[PDB]
């Protein structure tokens, strides 16, 4: 295979600024002066979309802040000025010689101002209790940067087992992230205790954001 | 112009599956049809391509043993046959026309390699315990992926976050939040709509103050 190695594998770049992504091939993808190299953008949940062909040519309907350059084994994609909608994974790909391999991929994060999460906590529904189970849910919404810590407490005691977490991809409009944390328990155990707490710690403050409820209220 | 692809597949480890791809707006005979794999959270991988005009196909060596691309120009349809499935074959498979200056991409066909049984979600409303208000729904215990979630049948799309599902004991769980002005609810109704195509179900759950 012609192997295509991208660098960096991830980066974060401010709005308005220049992002550059590199693709290095294990052997030349050129023939007769043409570089048989595509660049693709892949947004969250979508198929990939062709941005640049023949290394430097802009595909119809792609904005002109995207450009490519390079030849033989060394290629670059630049996005300048970077926009929020450019949050995505980018791949180079060659069609000089089969197999027509894709690069390892580069995840581009849009850097924005820090933002603390909006935290909300939800007791089990009666429907779920009526059916025998109990899940407590905590949303941590619209925060930046993506790294965040959630701790659950039952009657003041920290509970780590039965917690599952899921993060969204970066928002295309506001460049924030969100996370959901679910504490699953038997109904028996849920009804055995009273106070349930979700505590979020994010670099925006040294104090956790604490949301709570009492079952008997 | 599109490449139409066959529907989601759930298949047992060790079995085989055959996926299909049919252009709308052009003939496969006039071009080349490529297949491209993407495992959950991983990169794109070129499987192979076929020229339907002469029957020649070419593969990445990683896939050549278990993957076979064929074409039938009388039905304008290209096919990808995968044998001896394992969990590493669980992925989205894209049908594509990849040429030097232009591409057409299919939407992708999902293949889940698992013995687990198809099961519809339970959908539970999430209302506050007690300016803007956040509501949710918990979509619990379904298999296989995917589900799709909307709010008020698509009319509420701002302020919505639908979280990636998590897999546990052969069942998936996800949640979705929506944030609305505090004067909107509960005066006006807020409902999450959850479709699970594998079980041919949809559920509309109204969020009701507790």
């Amino acid at each position: 295979n012609i192997v295509l190695t991208q660098s960096p594998p991830s980066l974060a770049v401010s709005l308005g600024q220049r992002a550059t992504i590199s693709c290095r091939a294990s052997e030349s993808v050129d023939s007769y002066g043409n570089s048989f190299l595509h660049w693709y953008q892949q947004k969250s949940g979508q198929p990939p979309k062709l941005l640049i062909y023949l290394a430097s040519n802009l595909e119809s309907g792609v904005p002109a802040r995207f450009s490519g350059s390079g030849s033989r084994t060394d290629f670059t994609l630049t996005i300048d000025p970077l926009e929020a909608d450019d949050a995505a994974t980018y791949y180079c790909q060659q069609n000089n010689e089969a197999p027509f391999t894709f690069g390892s991929g580069t995840k581009l994060e849009i850097k924005r101002a820090d933002a603390a999460p909006t935290v909300s906590i939800f007791p089990p529904s009666s429907e779920q209790l009526t059916s025998g189970g109990a899940s407590v849910v905590c949303f941590l919404n619209n925060f930046y940067p993506k790294d965040i810590n959630v701790k659950w407490k039952i009657d003041g005691s920290e509970r780590q087992n039965g917690v599952l977490n899921s993060w969204t991809d970066q928002d295309s409009k506001d460049s924030t992230y969100s996370m959901s944390s679910t504490l699953t328990l038997t109904k028996d155990e849920y009804e055995r205790h009273n106070s349930y707490t979700c505590e979020a710690t994010h670099k925006t403050s040294t104090s956790p954001i604490v949301k709570s409820f009492n079952r008997n209220e | 112009v599109q490449l139409q692809q066959s529907g989601a597949e759930l298949v047992k480890p060790g079995a085989s599956v055959k996926l299909s791809c049919t252009p709308s707006g052009f003939n496969i005979k006039d071009t080349y049809i490529h297949w491209v794999k993407q495992r959950p959270e991983q990169g794109l991988e070129w499987i192979g391509m076929i020229n339907p005009a002469n029957g020649n196909s070419n593969y990445d060596p990683k896939f050549q043993d278990k993957a076979t691309i064929t074409a039938d120009t009388s039905s304008n349809t290209a096919y990808l046959q995968l044998s001896s499935l394992t969990s590493e074959d669980t992925a989205v498979y894209y049908c594509a026309e990849i040429t030097t200056d232009f591409d057409v991409w299919g939407a992708g066909t999902t293949v889940t390699v698992s013995s687990a049984k198809t099961t519809p979600p339970s959908v539970y409303p999430l209302a506050p315990g007690s300016s803007m208000v956040t509501l949710g729904c918990l979509v619990k215990g379904y298999f296989p992926e995917p589900v799709t979630v909307t709010w008020n049948s698509g009319s509420l799309s701002s302020g919505v976050h639908t979280f990636p599902a998590v897999l546990q004991s052969d069942l998936y769980t996800l949640s979705s939040s929506v944030t609305v002005p505090s004067s909107t609810w509960p005066s006006e109704t807020v409902t999450c709509n959850v479709a699970h195509p594998a079980s041919s179900t949809k559920v509309d759950k109204k969020i009701v103050p507790r």
